[PDB]
């Protein structure tokens, strides 16, 4: 009866679900639709309320499912999640914590913001569920940064060094092999669990992400949340909120999880359509004020625990398009991450990967994470690297010889293992051992 | 080799059966709500007691309908109510009819702004998602 | 060895069916009643025994409780399966079958609903007779 009781309690425990059940639905009406945003009145509602709006079909009654962006005191702002063809004038309308699955169940699943499986599986068996808001962990209580996270990327663990609990950016643009970069870290990051946040990324790109670069490998070890462009930014947002919100509770459970978030320009781009609908001015760069509150909260997110906790270590990645710096959500990213992995369109189109401007990238974490024997030979890699990429065309007339620069001279002998150290390819793992140890056979000891 | 993929058979096994745990209880639910079903349409009865409750609770929820507000109950749960809360509806304003299609032990309030839903039809709906997260 | 866990899923997974058979009825009635009692507001007055008599019908109308369990696998695995578990399996009734969808080294549980013949020469005798209001 191990298993006859699990199902007699599964039977207990939804009859004393039925106690908590409405008595009574209070309904308003769906007073005006002119535009993609629509106005109802009758119920007042919080904002982020889901909202639905009844359409007859005949003899059926379908939901069409709807949000609250707004209001004028007496009247309320919903905008739909789907099309509002076939709404009747004055439709009824009310109002529905929604919870959603959380779990080991969720490893090896794709899904919605919703929640919902986009893999062609039934739900995750859903034992426990959660909301999307929970209230802020406070940064009090958790605990500081001590340990290196292997990334198994040995470029970033030798050079530019996270650790468990940072909160790291990844700056690029299209087809410098950020995709792949981020595949490598799934699938060779040593931690607990894997979230991916896909978010406003192209559908067809989604599929080939989960197909052919998180693989298997990682596939099984990753939890993949996925709002295309092709939805509504509202459900865009709740992609990141959800992928988060996992990462939470699995943080929650003692596990250590690396959170990417694919992308925050995304994310925020999101936002900037919803603020735009509900006639919120652009202040900034023609981004609203609401885009520059968001980021911050959501990045906040991410972290460390309780001590003898578990973690969110995360990346977010910021599409910087073209040659930039314009770009003000770049800036917000710079602002409230611990450092940026930056991928440089120079080394890409050279053929070298992943692209990664060792000048541009930082992070902070690193030297509080690494030895001093360790941090001399860092520094040097880079003024190595930066005396050889400026002066990188008299070599080839042959103006250069040895004597003049001590810097230059070194690096060009380093050059062919530099080049190979940062150098690493998709299927390619380096641990932490494997990338200090590679350092040595370079400069050391 | 037979003990690596003849495991996998076992605990494969294993994982399928777990798998019905939750689909077999639930169908068990079904099976119980479909005889609620079955007994909430089979019969009418005469207590208002409940019923007439509600109402009162309705008459005074806020916020309040402006809108020629009027109830509606079964033909059948109709005189009694008309009787028992008939003053007081008037003194809220508050209009009655029959309604064919309501529930006996259930009711609907209906403005111009919007409508007090206490139905038995729509809280046999909620119910159900109690039972089925799924719909 | 694996023997005894494979044996003693169909084992207990058929054993906790059967159970279910003389302590199940009562339960979803207790279940019926609170659902109509939530919805309506008030217990109802309703006849236990028709009642009752309304669900064993609802539970000999579910196959996996009426019937036996369908264990059906890889074909590949197919021959290894039951030459393990084919003395047990066949001892609780189960049919087994290979799957062409189902990986290799995998397994799926359905309840089988057997032969058109038997499920139509079974309802003769239920249909055969009719009951007086
Ligand atoms: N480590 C690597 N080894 C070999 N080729 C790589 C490596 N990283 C990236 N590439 C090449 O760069 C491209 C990266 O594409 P992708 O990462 O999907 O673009 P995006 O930068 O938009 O994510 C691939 O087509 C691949 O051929």
């Amino acid at each position: 009866t191990t298993r006859l009781t699990r199902w007699l309690t599964a039977l207990d425990n939804f009859e004393a679900k039925m106690a908590l059940l409405p008595a009574v639905r209070r309904y308003g009406r769906l007073t005006r639709a002119t535009g993609l945003v629509l106005e109802a009145t009758g119920l007042q509602l919080p904002l982020g309320a889901t909202c639905i709006i009844e359409r007859q079909d005949g003899p059926e009654t379908k939901e069409v499912e709807s949000e609250v962006v707004g209001f004028n005191g007496q009247r309320l702002f919903l905008m739909p999640l789907e099309e509002v063809e076939g709404i009747l004038p004055g439709a009824r309308v009310y109002a529905r914590g929604k919870q959603l699955p959380l779990g080991p169940a969720l490893l090896g699943r794709v899904l919605d913001g919703g929640g919902k499986p986009l893999d062609g599986l039934p739900a995750p068996d859903t034992l426990e569920t959660g909301a999307l808001i929970t209230p802020p962990f406070n940064p009090l209580q958790r605990t500081p940064i001590e340990h290196v996270l292997d990334t198994g990327v040995r470029a970033i663990n030798a050079l530019l060094t996270v650790g468990r609990g940072q909160r790291m950016g990844l700056f690029a643009g299209s087809g410098v092999g950020k995709s792949v970069l981020l595949g490598m870290m799934a699938r060779y990051t040593r931690a607990d669990v894997i979230v991916v946040g896909l978010i406003g990324e192209r559908g067809r790109e989604v599929k080939d992400f989960i197909e052919n670069i998180l693989g298997p490998d990682g596939r099984a070890r990753s939890v993949v949340i996925a709002a295309p462009a092709d939805v509504s930014p509202l459900l865009r947002m709740q992609g990141a909120a959800y992928a988060t919100r996992i990462a939470e509770d699995f943080r929650d459970r003692g596990q250590h999880v690396l959170l990417i978030m694919d992308s925050l320009t995304r994310y925020a781009m999101a936002q900037r359509e919803i603020a735009l609908a509900i006639g919120e001015p652009p202040a900034t760069k023609g981004y609203p004020p609401s885009v520059f509150a968001k980021l911050p909260a959501l990045v906040e997110r991410a972290g460390n625990g309780i001590h003898g906790g578990g973690s969110i270590t995360a990346f977010y990645t910021v599409l910087t398009e073209g040659d930039d710096q314009q770009d003000p959500i770049a800036d917000s990213a710079r602002a409230i991450l611990d450092g940026h992995i930056v991928l440089s369109r120079r080394l890409a189109e050279a053929g070298h990967y992943p692209a990664i401007d060792i000048e541009a990238s930082i992070s902070r974490a690193m030297t509080a994470l690494i030895t001093e024997q360790h941090y001399a030979r860092v520094r040097l890699f880079k003024q190595l690297l930066s005396s050889f990429q400026r002066n990188r065309d008299l070599v080839s007339v042959g103006a250069y010889a040895k004597g003049s620069d001590p810097m230059l001279d070194k690096a060009i002998t380093l050059w062919p293992q530099l080049e190979a150290f940062l150098q690493q390819g998709i299927f390619e793992r380096a641990d932490w051992e494997d990338s200090l140890q590679a350092l040595d056979l370079i400069f050391p000891t | 080799p037979i003990h690596a993929r003849m495991q996998q058979l076992v605990s494969e096994f294993q994982n399928t059966l777990d798998a019905l745990d939750s689909v077999i209880a639930s169908r068990l639910m079904q099976m119980a709500l479909e005889a609620a079903r079955q007994v909430i349409g089979q019969t009418p009865a005469v207590d208002n007691s409940a019923l007439i409750k509600q109402i009162q609770q309705l008459l005074q929820q806020e916020p309040l309908f402006s809108g020629k507000p009027q109830l509606r109950v079964h033909p059948d749960d109709l005189q009694r109510v008309e009787e028992m809360l008939g003053a007081t509806l008037s003194l809220h304003g508050w209009r009655l009819r029959g309604d064919p299609t309501l529930h006996h032990g259930g009711c609907k309030v209906s403005a111009d702004e919007g409508d007090l839903d206490a139905s038995v039809a729509t809280r046999w709906q909620e119910l159900c998602r109690l039972a089925a997260p799924g719909v």
